[PDB]
RNA sequence: CGACG
RNA sequence: CGUCG
DNA sequence: GGGTATTCGCCGTGAAAGGG
DNA sequence: CCCTTTTTATTCACGGCGAATACCC
């Protein structure tokens, strides 16, 4: 059918061509018929009647008849599907301007003309005049005049003074200038470059003149003659029945308009004056701007009841929207919602549905059935057998809900795994049995919470539930290789209650034979369930290929653990049974039977799981009580000496010894300790609360307590509740910042009073309230972020590229946080790796990483692998199947044709909700490594620092790295090079209030240029503060020869200028050394997530060095500060300034190096991208996003980050052109200058220069080759003004341009679709 | 069965054998043709997906079964 | 509440919503990004195209039901051509290329 | 188009 | 996500 | 003769109803 | 179905982008 989607300007005769007639009566309804009239809104001459094949009259009532025109007003014979497609055009007899041509920031005129935006709209609101066809005359052409100056103007020159007012004389300047030769004297006049803000602006004047030049299109179509109307179908008007007529707000503005044209027309046929045809001309300019879009100026119109009309764009953009509300997101049939209910007896691959749900879902499909059986006559027969609720249609519905699935939803949809698919059964009742086990990834609790179903209807969609979007192949979780599937509460509390260890119970100390006799004995009473028992067990092995050993061993365990051994399967050994079985450790389990065994058996081990676990909980009866929420004995002993130490401190306080503000944090450090040391005391009385004999003396064990049961597997609460719940729950801080000095002394079991209940209520409500602001500030977030990688898809598996990140561990400062397995899992490498030991060849180039070679990576003892990344591929609107890696949700790779920039999007939104809104020493034993920095010898034995950029490592005795620091410029160093380190001791020591000016030679000291009064102030204390203008002072050196001491190597001789608002405490002629300083010179969260993935500029960024060079001070705080770097064998056009606030950490004695920071606080992304290079920045927020993700706890792999970070520089500008077609100032794709300089590098043209730049989720995703994908995302007028102007072609390539249009979207078969349309093609 | 995993080891791309068991299960049910494996009470599509995991009906198979049945309809329309 | 087939609205031909009203569930656009996460392409095809728009294809894909053929077609969303006279109503022409 | 959970 | 006019 | 740092506004997202 | 005159004047957080005055060589 159709294969692009082409946009442009609308010519007055295309709309003239358009419709079929003319309309010039207002009114729309008469209130008296039925039938519409002949001309008007609700025309029936020109749009159709409403009736099919008949006319207005009452004379065509046959088919035969269709071919003629009717003689009374000339309606013909239509139907109801073409009057949706008729519409009408409206002329006017005055010219107006357009509104998205004239706001689109910047405006299409004011960048067209020569003209700012204030005089545009002193001449459309008919304020001043133009002059035009002045041609020898002294005034400009764009001259503005008041109203004064017309007079004169008129009566001063020779000529005839002819001079338009309104839209005519904007018509009348754009069909008086040309397009050629404008652009070629703007061409002519690009070799100036005088300012580089005037070049800017010229260049994007030049690209507004050429996109107007090729594309077909007039500048002189913005200017509206003839306007379209909608169809009268499009705006339903249904006649209510009151006092009041109900009608649509845009037939009231179209009405308005055609009123105020009628108006014009009758007030030209009067000869009217100029005043009231300007009044005229105004009204309808109104007119126009409450039709098109109203609510851009500052006067917006209110129709009825202080509301403001929806205007023709106002009911397009924002979210309630047509973009949004009815393609995006539309309403379906075949589907229902009820309320979710646990079901224990039913399956994983299956779930409950009612029977009135089943049969009102499934109706066509019963109807089909009893068509095709041969029961019922016709489908009205089988309708009323439905209807009567007969027992005859009961088990036809057997056979078509057995192998069926239907679409489970939740109506909050985070990720994947909110749309399952489940096998219904039928049920009796009116709610929906949810599985216990996908309710982990549903998030859905029973506590009233409501579900939908949905049903589908074609073959290849049932395919694709039950082989794709089934609940037995979604196991896994799509952000990591973790299961998903995991007991919450009930299931892993038996577990636990059964497998568990004691002392002394019945039938302790015998032998058995098998499970099945532990099973028999439990069941008949003879022996307890939690026993020391010996049974003897078979377990098998897989070591070897094709078959499966047995083994019988007898080992010391319990019955309960006899008993799940007949669950666990032959697959697993008996190591995995006989531990504690917590939370993870069932989940251990289950990710060892998902990599041993396989999918297959998995799904029926959690099954078996679940349902002994749901057996036992039965048998077990936990309940809670008072006596199982102990009290210690010696809390009250804690709380009077706590009490008595703030009495103590108070009265010291009061006395006059200690003040306030130490004597708070004294407070609530003992109240801390007091907190401490009753948790411990309480958790101590817990764990050990039992004894029981077994032969004269007692025995301790664990205790059989029911909340320590609870809290001790991880069932069901924290640590923390039970803290809060026994013992005391500590400080509850104040909701502005601050934290009450005193606790809460009473716990939960005991009694409290008001003032323990009221700061508790505001910690209550300050964290509702920010998580039900952060709730959509997350949703907001993801819906950003979805549509930033919405068109990535692998189409191809094997490209080969030889560049790559450095993938290594991140040390902050103290222990490890991510080990080498969970970062490189699932990988392709890019090189070999070379072997620090032996210098060989492990792995290959292109190879994957699988759970084998990773033991040998970590074995070897590795430092940094060179892995293949997303940023770092090479493929052409897509990414390969060896950039990526596993896709974490199978063991093989994934396949080609899978879109991961959504799945990625998902698994980065889904847990933002959770997120909330002086010396260096070491710790452990190693050698330490120095990098960027020159030792220099002191006089007293050890070694002083001069870069500002160094780092020291720990390098273990194996020849990995544990442990790094960051210390500062001027500090001192305690340990050397090769030499063992031990734990507790100090290795650098500065002070961060005082900076070094010391030097690294010696010699006598002598002042240069300092005069009293001018620049120094000498004011106890024998010093002088250093604040004859533009003279700097010296601190010159002299030796003992006499003559000039000059550094071998620098030019720069043995001098130091003293910088502003500093002390010197030593005078001159004494003999210095190295070590002693002359000169004394004095936000985490889902914010911080959208600050990095928006790519903000900081509140007070950092300058970075652009060139290595020496440095030069131009100016010294007049009116502004400049800064020159200049290098040795080049110049530099370049000077930057200093926002007066900065600390300048960089000095002029000291080694400059290109990349250093001077001042302290948050760097910008875009200048670490530019001058230091593209795989430094990547990493940099790869870390810093994993980092504030792991400040709470959850685990997200680094690929997802990374397709982002990659969609986030696609764009990229051209710095020299060269012999291509594209200008030096415009930013374009880097796929089109990658596929454009292929065929320019291999022949003999020359090719052109190209930077990447950073961009924000935001400005990345407006700005694209589509324009319907940017329409919908945030706004709609700015990008269809673009598309307007520069006649942009879309093709359907990405996922969200098929939604629209609705045709396949490139899935996988979608990806086999297109690739037989393009091999058809 | 109950699950999808061994035609993820038959075909490694889970999206061409979706395709050939729907085209396998629309044959059967709009022209008619004769199940290869015994059916209890099943609809087309597990006929389909288990007549998948045997190998009696492949990509290229049901291709070449299609040109053989194209090429007996030539032959049978020549006579 | 359920709803297999029922009344739609006159502004665009889409189902109706609610209880009271004979209307069915609303698929958002969180809905169509978990279904892109799958391969779901004629689940998706038959989500916004058949079940809400196409008028005329809706009718064939019931009869399909109902004779028994569980094959249906893409046909013309009748909200892309609402959408497409309506910016045609404004001063930006649109159209589709062959 | 507003109120409520 | 619903109810009401 | 001439230019960008700083600042300050505008926009993006979550005056017309009453009688005869 | 059509003119006019005495004053309805109603309150976010954060970021991107466009425009009128200025000190220094
Ligand atoms: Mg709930
Ligand atoms: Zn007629
Ligand atoms: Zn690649």
């Amino acid at each position: 059918e159709f294969d692009a989607i082409k946009i442009a300007l609308a010519s007055p005769d295309m709309i003239r061509s358009w419709s079929f007639g003319e309309v010039k009566k207002p009114e729309t309804i008469n209130y008296r018929t039925f039938k519409p009239e002949r001309d008007g809104l609700f025309c029936a001459r020109i749009f159709g009647p409403v009736k099919d094949y008949e006319c207005l009259c009452g004379k065509y009532k046959r088919l035969k008849h269709r071919g003629v025109i009717c003689e009374k007003c000339g309606v013909e014979v239509t139907q109801t599907k073409v009057r949706r497609e008729r519409m009408g055009h409206i002329e006017l007899a005055s010219p107006t301007a357009h509104i998205w041509f004239l706001k689109s920031l910047p405006s299409r005129i004011g960048l067209l003309l020569d003209m700012p935006l204030r005089d545009i709209e002193r001449v459309l609101y008919f304020e001043s005049y133009v002059v035009i066809e002045g041609g020898m005359t002294n005034l400009e052409r764009q001259q503005i005049l008041t109203e004064e100056q017309y007079l004169d103007a008129l009566e001063e020159f020779g000529d005839e003074f002819d001079a338009k007012m309104g839209a005519e004389a904007i018509q009348a300047l754009l069909k008086s200038m040309d397009l050629e030769q404008e652009c070629e004297q703007l061409r002519e006049e690009l070799n100036e470059t005088n300012s580089e803000t005037k070049r800017k602006k010229l260049t994007k004047r030049i690209k507004l003149l050429e996109a107007f030049v090729q594309s077909g299109n007039k500048p002189e179509w913005m200017i509206l003659t003839v306007l379209p109307v909608l169809p009268p179908d499009l705006r339903p008007l249904v006649p209510l029945d009151g006092g009041r007529f109900a009608t649509s707000d845009l037939n009231d503005l179209y009405r308005r308009v055609i009123n105020r044209n009628n108006r014009l027309k009758r007030l030209l046929d009067l000869a009217a004056p100029d005043i009231i045809v300007r009044n005229e001309k105004r009204m309808l300019q109104e007119a126009v701007d409450a039709l098109l879009d109203n609510g851009r100026r500052g006067r917006a119109i209110t129709g009825s009841n202080k509301r403001p009309l929806k205007s023709l764009a106002d009911m397009i953009k924002g979210k309630q929207g047509r973009f949004r509300q009815n393609l995006l997101g539309k309403r379906v049939d075949y589907s229902g919602r009820s309320v979710i209910t646990v079901g224990p007896y039913l399956r994983l691959h299956q779930c409950g549905l009612p029977k009135k749900m089943a049969l009102e879902l499934f109706k066509p499909f019963i109807y089909g059935k009893l068509e095709l059986r041969g029961l019922a006559t016709t489908i009205k027969a089988a309708k009323k057998m439905v209807e009567r609720e007969e027992a005859v249609v009961w088990d036809i519905l057997d056979e078509v809900i057995r192998e069926h699935p239907v679409l489970l939803n939740r109506a909050p949809t985070l990720h994947r795994l909110g749309i399952q698919a489940f096998e219904p059964v039928l049920i009796e009742g009116k709610a929906i049995q949810l599985h216990p086990l996908v309710c982990a990834a549903y998030n859905a609790d029973f506590d009233g919470d409501q579900m939908a179903v949905h049903v589908p209807l074609t073959l290849e969609a049932q395919l694709e539930a039950r082989a794709l979007m089934m609940s037995t192949n979604n196991i896994l979780s799509p952000a990591n290789g973790e299961p998903i599937i995991v007991p919450s509460q009930d299931v892993v509390l038996g577990l636990y209650y059964m497998t568990r260890d004691c002392v002394n119970a019945k039938g302790e100390g015998m032998v058995l034979t098998g499970p099945k006799e532990a099973e028999r004995l439990y069941r008949s009473g003879l022996a307890s369930l939690h026993a020391r028992v010996k049974v003897r067990i078979t377990e098998y092995e897989k070591d070897a290929n094709g078959e499966l050993v047995a083994k019988t061993s007898l080992k010391d365990t319990t019955v309960g653990r006899a008993i799940l051994w007949m669950i666990v399967p032959k697959g697993l050994p008996y190591s995995i049974v006989n531990q504690a079985l917590g939370k993870k450790a069932i989940s251990k389990m289950l990710n060892t039977c998902y990599r041993i065994l396989g999918l297959k058996p998995t799904v029926i081990f959690a099954d078996q799981i679940m349902y002994t676990g749901f057996a036992y909980a039965a048998r077990s009866g936990a309940s809670v009580g008072i006596d199982d929420m102990v009290i210690p004995e010696k809390k009250h002993e804690i709380i009077s000496e706590a009490e008595a130490e703030v009495a103590e401190i108070q009265e010291q306080f009061q006395s006059g010894l200690v003040t306030a503000g130490e004597r708070y944090n004294k407070v609530i450090d003992i109240w801390a300790a007091a907190n401490d040391r009753v948790s411990k005391a309480m958790m101590d009385n817990l764990q050990t609360e039992t004894v029981i004999n077994r032969d004269g003396q007692e025995e301790k064990q664990v205790s059989f307590n029911s909340i320590y049961m609870m809290a001790d597997s991880g069932a069901r609460g924290s640590a923390a509740q039970i803290r809060q719940l026994a013992g005391m729950r500590g400080l509850m801080a104040k909701p502005d910042g601050s934290i009450i000095e005193t606790p809460i002394t009473a716990n939960f079991r005991e009694g409290l009073n008001v003032l323990q209940y009221f700061i508790s209520t505001h910690g209550a409500r300050k964290g509702l309230a920010d998580t039900a602001l952060k709730t959509a500030n997350s949703g907001y977030l993801t819906r950003r972020l979805v549509d930033v990688a919405q068109d990535l898809v692998v189409t191809e598996d094997d490209c080969g590229t030889h560049e790559g990140i450095m993938m290594t561990p991140v040390i902050e400062g103290g222990d490890v946080k991510e080990p080498l397995r969970d970062r490189v899992l699932g990988r392709v490498t890019a090189e070999d790796v070379l072997k620090p030991g032996t210098a060989d060849i492990l792995v290959p180039r292109n190879t994957l990483l699988h759970e084998q070679w990773c033991d040998l990576l970590e074995e070897n003892s590795v430092d940094a692998v060179k892995v293949r990344s997303v940023v770092s591929c090479d493929t052409d609107f897509g990414v390969c199947a060896h950039c990526y890696g596993r896709d974490l949700a199978r063991g093989h790779i994934i396949n080609k044709g899978e879109a991961i920039g959504v799945i990625a999007a998902q698994s980065i939104g889904e847990p933002g909700t959770q997120l909330t809104m002086s010396s260096i020493q070491v710790k452990n034993k190693g050698s330490i490594k120095l990098s960027n920095v020159k030792s220099v010898v002191n006089s007293s034995g050890k070694l002083v620092i001069t870069s500002r950029n160094t780092e020291l490592k720990l390098i273990d005795e194996f020849g990995r790295t544990k442990e790094s620091y960051k210390v500062p410029y001027g500090a001192v160093l305690a340990k050397g090079d090769g030499e063992q380190v031990a734990g507790g001791e100090t290795v650098a020591n500065w002070d961060p209030h005082t900076m070094p000016v010391i030097t690294e030679v010696s010699g006598f000291v002598r002042f240069t240029d300092m005069i009293d009064g001018q620049t120094i102030t000498r004011q106890g204390l024998s010093s002088l503060v250093v604040l004859g203008k533009d003279l700097r002072p010296a601190l010159k050196i002299v030796d003992a020869q006499g003559n000039d001491v000059l550094i071998p190597g620098t030019d720069m001789p043995a001098q130091y200028f003293l910088p502003g608002k500093a002390i010197v405490q030593l005078e001159d002629g004494v003999q210095i050394s190295s070590g002693d300083t002359l000169a004394r010179i004095p936000t985490g969260g889902l914010p911080r997530v959208a600050d990095l993935f928006e790519a903000r500029r900081p509140k007070e960024p950092a300058i970075l060095a652009e060139i290595s060079g020496i440095v030069s001070f131009g100016k010294e705080t007049k009116g502004k500060r400049r800064l020159v770097i200049t290098p040795v064998d080049g110049s530099d056009p370049y000077e930057e300034m200093i926002p007066k606030w900065r600390q300048l950490n960089v000095f002029e004695g000291e080694r400059v190096e290109r990349g250093d920071v001077i001042s302290d606080g948050p760097e910008a992304p875009h200048d670490i991208l530019r001058l230091r290079g593209v795989h430094a920045v990547t990493r940099y927020i790869v870390n810093e996003v994993q980092d504030v993700y792991r400040l709470q706890g959850v685990k997200i792999n680094d690929k997802h980050i990374e397709v982002i970070v990659r969609q986030m520089l696609r764009k990229a500008t051209i710095v020299n052109a060269g012999s291509s077609d594209f200008l030096e100032g415009e930013q374009v794709e880097y796929s089109r200058v990658k596929i454009a300089n292929r065929e320019l590098e291999a022949n003999g043209k020359v090719g052109a220069t190209y930077s990447r730049d950073l961009l924000g989720i935001t400005k990345a995703s407006l700005a694209t080759e589509s324009f319907i994908s940017a329409a919908s995302f945030q706004e709609t007028t700015r990008v269809l003004t673009e598309a307007a102007v520069a006649g942009k072609r879309d093709e359907l390539r990405g996922l969200k341009e098929n939604v629209i249009v609705g045709r396949l979207i490139p899935a996988g078969t979608g990806y086999a679709y297109h690739q037989d349309r393009m091999r058809r093609r | 069965r109950v699950t999808v995993q061994d035609a993820v080891e038959k075909i490694g791309n889970r999206f061409d054998l979706v395709l050939v068991a729907a085209r396998r299960a629309r044959q059967m049910q709009v022209g008619g043709k004769d199940p290869l494996v015994p059916e209890e009470n099943d609809k087309t599509t597990v006929i389909a997906l288990r007549e998948i995991e045997e190998g009696l009906i492949n990509n290229q198979i049901l291709d070449v079964r299609e040109r053989q049945e194209q090429q007996e309809q030539e032959a049978a329309e020549l006579q | 509440h359920a709803r297999s087939t029922g009344s739609y609205s006159l502004v665009t031909q889409q189902p109706l919503g609610g209880k009271a009203q004979f209307g069915g569930q609303r698929f958002g656009e969180m809905e169509v990004w978990a279904l892109e996460a799958y391969g779901a392409a004629y689940t998706l095809q038959e989500m916004l195209t058949v079940k809400s728009d196409d008028v005329n294809g809706r009718t064939k894909m019931y009869k399909n039901i109902v004779d028994g053929n569980h094959q249906m077609e893409p046909g013309m969303p009748e909200s892309f051509n609402v959408l497409l006279k309506e910016i045609r109503s404004l001063g930006i022409n649109i159209e589709l290329e062959d």
